């Protein structure tokens, strides 16, 4: 499924992501954006073997099982395969692990390099929250 | 399985360090965020702090900057470390995973200066188809003590009171009843032990 | 820090009734509400989590619904060993922090104190001192006063008290009460009298013995 940006900003507000951890709802709606362009079946393949899942892009190193990364854990004890689902609930709660590490949402490279600092509040304009 | 135990000690003193340690089963543990938690008097309870796997912590704020939350990787435990410990840090504490599927036991603390004592055991007899019994076991510190009747053969109708503590000694009493055709014929007897005085009196409830 | 506010303090509920408890939020926390059983003498364990998402292996009768401030725990068909403490806990802000508790109690029929008195032992005497104990058991419901005579004047020195938690098997309260004397003083008077005030007289309940 591809995500509008409202309709996604508002799914996002009712899975709790809303300052989850001092983080707005632009900062989740920015980093969908530039993870995914909002879409949930999004795959990506990194060269040590792992895949990023999903519409946050979701790394199977540490966070999901896939069976086929090397050396990896399953800190979300989820398959990967629950973070291509239309419905965003799994993704979220496994989100909110990822960002509950002292990393917070620099763990994901796009929000660093695109969000972080910048005005998020223009990513929920004009949406019905 | 997931499986969390606690232990360390049940005393320590004002203004020394309180070491506590969670030891997990299963392979999940370099996975998971690992918690402690304490329970205060009046159902009060207190996060303490987590530590992620990739060495991350995060500390309550009440805790000023005594707390320190570890792991060994190697051996799927980690610790909690309660530096400068006052009256204030007695309680509860119970280690947890992260999202709260699994916890500890919960392991009691009693921070206090007080002097560790043995208890004075007495046998409570009287002075209807059933008859209540009793033990009174004084003058002990800290907590715990157990308490059982006939070596734990005697487990129905047993009421074993929380400990009270005065002057910086408690007193706890336990009591139980059993049919008046069984005693006095039939001996009863409570088995209390304290390990903080590594104590261990049996009393016989002798008519009087 | 978030502050969790529950209500009611208490519940009291008969077995196969139905009921629901009440945590509030100081700011909005999304669905980032948790909910905990701790029953007597053990662990929290998790019941709800994200404000309504069910937990593998808890009974489909507890169920959890709210957003933003406000959430609410509901049991249908309690049964007697849902009795116990009830914290609903945020994840929403560093630190979590828990609400102050609701607890769940069974309520039954009313019952009278079973009272016993004990006069001090041979044991205790020898040492110097003089316990006399009295035991009011399995009563209902809880609230329940004990008073101490010795010559049939009141005695309020002297007395801790203890009370357990609501029974696992019948629901019901004990309470404990010590009275400590010197051995001396114990010697100096001749009856020693508890009193259980109860609900269910008017009457208290007296019990007694004499010395020696
Ligand atoms: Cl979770």
């Amino acid at each position: 499924k591809v995500y509008s940006r409202c309709e996604l900003a508002a799914a996002m507000k009712r899975l709790g992501l809303d300052n989850y951890r001092g983080y707005s709802l632009g900062n989740w709606v920015c980093a969908a954006n530039y993870e995914s362009s909002f879409n949930t079946q999004a795959t990506n393949r990194n060269t040590d073997g792992s895949t990023d899942y999903g519409i946050l892009q979701i790394n199977s190193r540490w966070w999901c099982d896939d069976g086929k990364t090397p050396g990896s854990k399953n800190a979300c004890g989820i398959p990967c395969s629950v973070l291509l689902r239309s419905d965003i609930t799994e993704a979220v709660r496994c989100a909110k692990r990822i960002v509950s590490d002292g990393n917070g949402m620099n763990a994901w490279v796009a929000w660093r390099n695109r969000c972080r600092g910048t005005d998020v509040s223009k990513w929920i304009r004009g949406c019905r929250l | 399985d997931v499986q969390l135990q606690e232990s360390g000690p049940s005393l320590v003193k004002p203004s020394q360090t309180l070491s506590l340690t969670c030891s997990v089963t299963g392979d999940s543990f370099t996975s998971d965020y690992w918690s402690w938690i304490r329970k205060f008097p009046g159902n009060r309870l207190e996060y303490m702090g987590y530590v992620t796997f990739s060495g991350s912590t995060y500390y309550n704020p009440s805790l000023k900057s005594r707390i320190s939350i570890t792991r060994d990787t190697s051996k799927n435990q980690y610790y909690l470390d309660l530096n400068s410990v006052t009256t204030e840090d007695t309680a509860t504490y119970y280690c947890a995973n992260w999202d709260g599927d699994y916890w500890g036991q919960g392991t009691l603390v009693t921070v206090s200066a007080a002097k560790t004592t043995p208890p004075s055991v007495y046998p409570l007899a009287p002075g209807n188809s059933m008859v209540t019994l009793g033990c009174l076991v004084k003058g002990y510190f800290p907590e715990p003590v157990t308490v059982t009747w006939n070596s734990g053969s005697l487990s129905s109708g047993v009421h074993t009171f929380p400990a009270v503590l005065q002057s910086d000694l408690y007193t706890l009493s336990s009591s139980v009843t059993v049919p008046s055709s069984t005693w006095p014929s039939e001996t009863v007897t409570c088995n209390v032990a304290h390990p903080a005085s590594s104590t261990k009196v049996d009393k016989k409830i002798v008519p009087r | 820090d978030i502050v969790l506010t529950q209500s009611p303090a208490t519940l009291s509920v008969t077995p196969g009734n139905s009921v629901s408890l009440s945590c509030r939020a100081s700011q909005s926390i999304g669905n980032n509400l948790h909910w905990y059983q701790q029953k007597s003498h053990e662990s929290p364990r998790l019941l709800i989590k994200y404000a309504s998402q069910s937990i593998s292996g808890i009974p489909s009768r507890f169920s959890g619904s709210g957003s933003g401030t406000d959430f609410t725990l509901s049991i249908n068909s309690v049964e007697t060993e849902d009795f116990g403490m009830y914290f609903c806990q945020q994840s929403n802000s560093w630190p979590y922090t828990f609400g102050g508790g609701t607890k769940l109690e069974i309520k039954r029929a009313d019952a009278a104190p079973t009272v016993s008195i004990f006069p001090p032992s041979s044991e205790q005497l020898t040492s110097g001192g003089a316990s006399v104990v009295c035991f009011l058991n399995n009563f209902y419901p809880k609230d329940i006063n004990v008073k101490w005579k010795i010559d049939g004047s009141e005695r309020q020195n002297g007395v801790l008290n203890s009370w357990t938690d609501q029974d696992s098997k019948d629901s019901t309260y004990s309470m404990s009460s010590t009275l400590t004397l010197t051995k001396d003083e114990y010697e100096r008077h001749n009856s020693y009298t508890c009193e259980a005030t109860h609900k269910t007289s008017t009457s208290p309940i007296v019990k007694s013995f004499n010395r020696n």
